């Protein structure tokens, strides 16, 4: 009903039609629980060669 | 004038980026040695294609992307493709031995080893920016590239850009075209690491592309190459804005202002037409009324759902060719008393417009007919919320289970960062509940 | 070999629509959770409307409509009528009725009877049936959940023998192309106390259900008169048929009804399918006009149709999908 | 991604000579080394299992290992026998007398480290190694105890390294001594710690596949290896030529293997043909699919109806309707969903090669990870249980240095093999 902001140029135009009314972690954290991952990983890789040893 | 880098993460990512560059290329009539003879400003320039191409003293255009895989195999394919001058080698980084469709071993294991490198190489391009608005984000959702290292990287752009807005183009997994029986773990795993540090994101169901190209380009298995251009225009459509003079979505901030009211819910369903056969000898050209009509058709919808049975919060219609104000209006008010469009009660029930003359561009020996207007509708519907309550599903029925977790756990990952995930994801579905119902 | 699952158990109707599938020996049942059906005999609540036809190289159907409780459930159905303009607030085959929720259309509501109060009109509601409004204004509010307050229909037609209130109930079964299938079976469910036109404080005499009244059996058996028995009845007392009399009326609503919500619920180029059995509730009154009291959503049978019923819900809302190796439906056309 | 080639014992290099002869006329090397094909598809995946030679020779990543230098003097004298790296031949003389304990503890000790040496030594070539390939017995003792001695100090070195086997089970139908129950459940502990994918080749299915189902009266050990060098092409094909699947072995591993335990699969393969014998009748897609998910066509005597899979995976090659796979694989499916668990969503994936095998115009090979395994080592465990009761034979054990304790606690882990199949068979 009600076209609004009606802006034109050579590429094209555009506009806005109404038709009704209404009614971060820092890298602490990052590098701490990316190396925390990393030593749960030694730490399964250490109990394979523990295993392998006996 | 204000820049945008597009970043390519795993094989979805890297061979879409691939099927849109090689598109926006076409567009803009830049050819694939870089040359751009209609830029008359050699050396540099402000003109909106600037904003995804910078410009070298030689007259060569290229663009502010970085291309990113942990195994060489998909972007080799781009360092000696037929665009392969268009890019330089710091732009295309690879790894070695990929991270086997586990997200664990994408942002844990292996993407630990190479996200330093990446942002060195994208600050490298932020460097050559005079004022950095943001970055699009390409990945699969069940590739473990494409997920794992993906949750990583937006974590640090966050870091490192903390006032730089960031899209997402996702890849949403389909059984018919994945191989992956994993992939609801990563696909959960990765949106959970990346709702906070996501400003807008643009599903694609491959469900939807595969059946789009069976349905409306007859083909009776569509590969890769047939989806991703097809994505490719629709990606396109929703950037041209950014890359053409204009006054609607001129910039990354506009995206969020104008689809995203409440930043949980960025997740905007895209609607393309037509898609018409090249090989189709006989077509009858479509309307403004015809193609606006078929945007609120679910066959034509990038995610499949149903909005009728949800609510807006916002919508845009993106025009490409031949279109009029007037034709657009007539077809909206016509439209609305046939069909079934509840917004929010706190949002206006309306229309943003945004029309290119330029009709789309085709890829010569594609799959897609010229036509002499096309239309993609950006509506932020809760409908879209049907694809999280199915990827949930699937989740729950393997977790249960606890299928395939040792994988991870292998990996370094805690077994509670599964339940973690879903229950993010438990809660994003309620969001969706309690403004859609 | 076709497949198919039972997700509501308290379902008489597709307890037996199961049965007849098995009986052909094309269809398989698999267990609840398996998503490679082609069937589905979904539950009545948090039907996931969103996981259907999401199965690659399956056609899947569902027996229900998503949306379809908008026509279903009584704060909706007011709602439906007074906003959707094909129906409008003018509608003449639908009782004055308000939307109230507890501490909306209640300044409405009482503005409507305030002429009733000195228009020396018929002044009876129901939500129960009071003349006074402050009686039944906080019987909703001492109740807790939203109530409908509506036109009561104090001058009923009345079955004699008797002296008696009736209902009748109808058959509906919308197929998957939104053919709209009337079953030429229908049932009225006759109430034994004679209407007392004074008092309502009672429920047996203003109140027709089939389980409330358990008078019974006095004089048809199962309180339940069918449709030949009515049509003879109206033939010989009011020397009119049920066709003409009723039955148009009843075909023109059910059709008005469905019609309105087509674009909502219309599953014609959906990537699942819908069929549903629908169970309308009428009323006539003295002068033969026809009321509609509500819509079921889950309707139950009568005991001697469920065979005939159930098998032609098989026939053209199942097999006319899922093919195998004169009609009980009237078609109602648009 | 380079894979290294290992075959041990007297099972373990004929088999995997015969693999070797197959995949080599499909890649068109020929008996010296020298690529002579038609296609280049034949050769972009060929550093896979090839080593490139000076001169244009190609030379297979494959070691030949046995306590024996009988069987390796056959391969050396055998139709490819000369294309074999000559130093890649590590023999010892004593042989292992169908001993488990001679193999891994003492015979086999004394071998294992030269063999490493030779593995080290192709490890280090690799451009980025994806894992490891061995083939052999399980019922002997070379193949079996030596061959384990060797997964073992394999992960020691290479602990990030997928390591897969083909290990042909045991069976009284097929048999050369009554230890070989002892000798399989050994290794079978071995196996369930240390690999990520067993393909589990049973002789007793082997036989009753040559002889009910391929008109085969006396069936050799010969007649047996055709169908295991044909089921070895066919799971190697999608790694060894292009095509859809841009997987290694460690991916391929992951979307297969739900629990670390449970990697022992049931391999098959049509259509089933015996050697010679011609066939001239190309069978239609969906005779393909119903053919090679029939138990007839199983390499392991499980009836997979008396389980449930876990997961599938499927590969067709030739030429055919992608579409009509899709069609045929999805029917299957939605014909028979109870014999597939429906708490891992779309457990069944597809792959198609255009490059048929040779004599065949199309094929199809069936991996499968079934539940219905637990057959195969019940059948094993009872076997050694009737024997292990009377303790008998066991001083062959004992004599080399072994404890009845580890013979108990080898039961026990396959007994809980066993129960772990039946756990997912009841969910
Ligand atoms: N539309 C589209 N989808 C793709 C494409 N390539 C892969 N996919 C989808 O992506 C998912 C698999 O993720 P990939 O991108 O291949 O994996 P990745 O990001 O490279 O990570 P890795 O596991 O390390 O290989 C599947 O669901 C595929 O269907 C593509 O080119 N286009
Ligand atoms: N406005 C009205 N005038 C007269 N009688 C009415 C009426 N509204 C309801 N009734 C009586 O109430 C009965 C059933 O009430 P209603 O239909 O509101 O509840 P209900 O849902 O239990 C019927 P069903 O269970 O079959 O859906 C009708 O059959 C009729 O006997
Ligand atoms: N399929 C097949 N099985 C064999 C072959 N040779 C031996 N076997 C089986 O392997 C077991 C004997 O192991 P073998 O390899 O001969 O012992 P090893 O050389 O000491 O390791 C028995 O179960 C045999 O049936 C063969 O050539 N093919
Ligand atoms: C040695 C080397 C290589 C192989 C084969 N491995 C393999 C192959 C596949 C797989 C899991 N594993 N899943 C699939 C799905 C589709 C197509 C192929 C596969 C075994 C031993
Ligand atoms: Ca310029
Ligand atoms: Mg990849
Ligand atoms: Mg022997």
């Amino acid at each position: 009903m009600e076209v609004i902001e009606l802006n034109k140029c050579t590429s094209g135009q555009s506009f806005e039609v109404i038709l009704k009314p209404p009614s971060d972690p820092s890298l602490e954290e990052i590098q701490k629980k990316l190396e925390a991952a990393e030593e749960r990983r030694k730490y399964q890789e250490a109990e394979l060669l523990k295993h392998l040893a006996e | 004038m204000r820049e945008c880098i597009s970043i390519h993460v795993g094989q979805a990512g890297v061979q879409i980026g691939n099927a849109c560059w090689e598109l926006y290329c076409l567009e803009h009539g830049i050819q694939p040695d870089g040359q751009m003879p209609s830029d008359k400003t050699i050396g540099g320039g402000d003109d909106s294609f600037n904003t995804f191409f910078s410009e070298t003293g030689a007259g060569k255009h290229v663009p502010r992307a970085v291309f990113v895989d942990l195994e060489p195999t998909v972007i080799d394919e781009v360092r000696t493709g037929t665009y392969r001058q268009l890019f330089h080698p710091e732009q295309l980084i690879t790894g070695k031995e990929d991270a086997a469709n586990n997200y664990a071993r994408g942002h844990y294991t292996i993407g630990k080893e190479i996200i330093d490198l990446v942002l060195d190489r994208i600050r490298k391009l932020a460097d050559q920016c005079t004022g950095l608005q943001g970055f699009l984000v390409f990945h699969s959702f069940g590739g473990g590239t494409g997920s794992g290292f993906t949750s990583l990287l937006m974590e640090r752009l966050s870091v490192d850009y903390g006032k730089k807005s960031k899209l997402e183009f996702s890849i949403y997994p389909a059984p018919q075209v994945s191989t992956a029986v994993v992939e609801p773990y990563n696909s959960i795993l990765t949106t959970h690491t990346t709702l906070e540090h996501s400003d807008c994101a643009f599903m694609v169901d491959n469900e939807a592309i595969y059946d789009i190209c069976r349905r409306n380009l007859d083909i009776e298995r569509p590969t890769y190459t047939n989806l991703n251009r097809l994505i490719s225009q629709i990606v396109s459509s929703i950037t041209a804005s950014l890359r053409f003079d204009g006054a609607l979505n001129v910039d990354l901030t506009e995206f969020q202002t104008n689809l995203v009211p409440y930043p949980r819910i960025h997740f905007p369903l895209a609607t393309y037409a037509p898609v018409i056969s090249a090989e189709k000898a006989y077509h009858e050209q479509l309307s403004v009324a015809e193609i606006t009509n078929a945007c609120f058709e679910p066959a034509n919808q990038m995610v499949k759902c149903d909005p009728r049975h949800g609510k807006y919060m916002a919508c845009c219609l993106l025009y490409r060719g031949d279109v009029v104000p007037k034709d657009v209006n007539a077809a909206i008010a016509t439209i609305k008393t046939k069909r079934s469009i509840q917004f929010v009660d706190w949002c206006p029930t309306g229309f943003k417009v945004g029309i290119n003359y330029q009709p789309p561009t085709v890829v010569p020996g594609g799959d897609l007919a010229k036509v002499q207007r096309a239309v993609c509708m950006l509506s932020n519907t809760t409908a879209i919320a049907e694809a999280w309550a199915r990827l949930d599903h699937k989740f729950d029925l393997m977790y249960a289970k606890r299928a395939f977790v040792h994988w991870y756990v292998g990996e370094g990952m805690e077994e509670g960062e599964f339940s973690e995930a879903r229950e993010d994801m438990a809660a994003l579905e309620k969001d969706y509940e309690e403004v859609g119902v | 070999m076709y497949t198919f699952v039972v997700r509501d158990e308290n379902s008489s109707v597709y307890a037996e629509v199961s049965r007849l599938l098995l009986a052909t020996g094309q269809w398989k049942r698999l267990r609840k959770d398996n998503p490679r059906f082609n069937l589905m005999l979904g539950e009545r609540n948090r039907l996931p409307f969103g996981r259907l036809g999401h199965e690659p190289g399956l056609v899947q159907l569902v027996n229900y409509y998503r949306g379809a409780d908008k026509l279903c459930r009584k704060a909706s159905l007011v709602k439906l009528i007074k906003t959707s303009p094909e129906l409008s607030e003018s509608c003449t085959w639908f009782p004055e009725s308000y939307v109230i929720y507890p501490t909306d259309e209640r300044e409405v509501f009482l503005a409507a009877y305030n002429r009733r109060r000195e228009g020396r009109e018929g002044n009876v509601w129901i939500a129960l049936i009071s003349s006074e409004a402050s009686e039944l204004l906080d019987f909703i509010d001492e109740q807790g959940q939203v109530h409908v307050i509506q036109k009561y229909l104090e001058k009923p037609l009345l079955l004699e023998p008797g002296h008696r209130k009736f209902d009748i109930r109808s058959w509906v079964l919308v197929d998957h192309l939104y053919n709209i299938y009337l079953y030429r079976e229908g049932v009225l469910r006759t109430s034994s106390e004679p209407y007392n036109s004074a008092n309502f404080q009672d429920k047996t005499c203003h109140l027709t259900n089939h389980c409330i009244q358990k008078n019974y059996g006095r004089y048809e058996e199962g309180n339940e008169m069918f449709f030949e028995e009515f049509n003879q009845y109206l033939m010989d007392a009011l020397n009119t048929t049920l066709e003409n009399s009723i039955l148009l009326q009843i075909k023109h609503i059910i059709r008005s009804c469905l019609m309105c919500i087509e674009p909502a619920i219309s599953t014609k180029h959906l990537h699942y399918q819908s069929f549903q059995l629908f169970g309308f509730d009428f009323m006539v009154d003295e002068e033969l006009k026809v009321w509609l009291i509500e819509v079921n959503g889950a309707p139950a049978c009568a005991q001697k149709l469920y065979a005939e019923l159930c098998q032609g819900i098989v026939d053209v809302a199942i097999s006319s999908v899922f093919p195998l190796a004169t009609s009980i439906f009237i078609k109602l056309h648009h | 991604r380079e894979i290294v080639h290992i075959q041990a014992g007297q099972c373990g290099n004929q088999i995997g000579a015969k693999f070797w002869e197959v995949i080599s006329d499909e890649h068109g090397i020929d008996p010296t080394g020298s690529y002579h094909g038609d296609s280049d598809l034949q050769l972009e995946r060929i550093n896979v299992y090839y080593n490139e030679a000076t001169g244009n020779k190609y030379v297979p990543r494959a070691i030949l290992v046995d306590l024996e230098p009988g069987t390796m003097d056959s391969v050396r004298s055998g139709p490819f026998g000369q294309i074999f790296r000559p130093d890649n031949f590590v023999f010892g003389q004593s042989g292992a007398g169908n001993n488990w304990a001679k193999g891994h503890y003492t015979e086999g000790a004394e071998l294992v480290d030269s063999v490493l040496d030779v593995v080290r030594k192709e490890s280090e070539s690799c451009d980025c190694l994806q894992g490891f390939q061995l083939t052999h017995s399980l019922g002997g003792g070379t193949g079996s105890g030596m061959g384990t001695l060797l997964i073992s100090k394999i992960r020691e070195e290479y602990p990030d390294r997928i390591m897969n086997t083909f290990s042909v089970m045991p069976s009284p139908k097929v048999s050369d001594t009554v230890v070989e129950p002892y000798n399989a459940t050994l290794s079978v502990h071995q196996l369930v710690e240390n690999t990520d994918e067993t393909y589990c080749i049973d002789n007793e299915a082997l036989y009753d596949i040559c002889f009910r189902t391929l008109k085969l009266t006396t069936p050799t050990y010969g007649d047996l290896n055709h169908l295991v060098s044909a089921t070895m092409s066919g799971v190697t094909t999608c790694l060894r030529f292009p095509g859809q699947l841009n997987a290694d072995l460690r991916k391929l591993a992951v979307n297969m293997v739900p629990f670390p335990r449970l990697h022992f699969f049931m391999p098959g393969f049509a259509p089933l043909t015996s050697r010679g014998s011609q066939q001239y009748r190309a069978l239609t897609v969906p005779e393909l699919t119903q053919q090679m998910f029939d138990s007839k066509n199983m390499m392991a005597a499980c009836d997979p109806r008396h389980g449930r899979y876990l997961t599938v995976a499927a590969i067709f090659r030739g030429r055919m309707s992608m579409k009509e796979v899709d069609e045929q694989m999805l029917n299957v499916q939605n014909k028979n969903s109870s014999y597939f668990v429906e708490w891992i969503p779309n457990n069944v994936k597809t792959a198609v090669c255009d490059i048929p095998p040779r004599g065949l115009k199309m094929s199809a090979t069936f991996i499968g990870n079934s539940t219905a395994i637990q057959e195969l080592f019940k059948r094993i465990s009872e076997q050694f249980t009737a024997m292990f009761r009377r303790k008998a034979f066991l001083h062959w054990y004992t004599g080399e240095g072994m404890d009845e304790m580890e013979f108990t606690e080898a039961e026990s882990n396959m007994n809980d093999l066993v129960s772990e199949y039946q756990q997912y068979q009841d969910a």
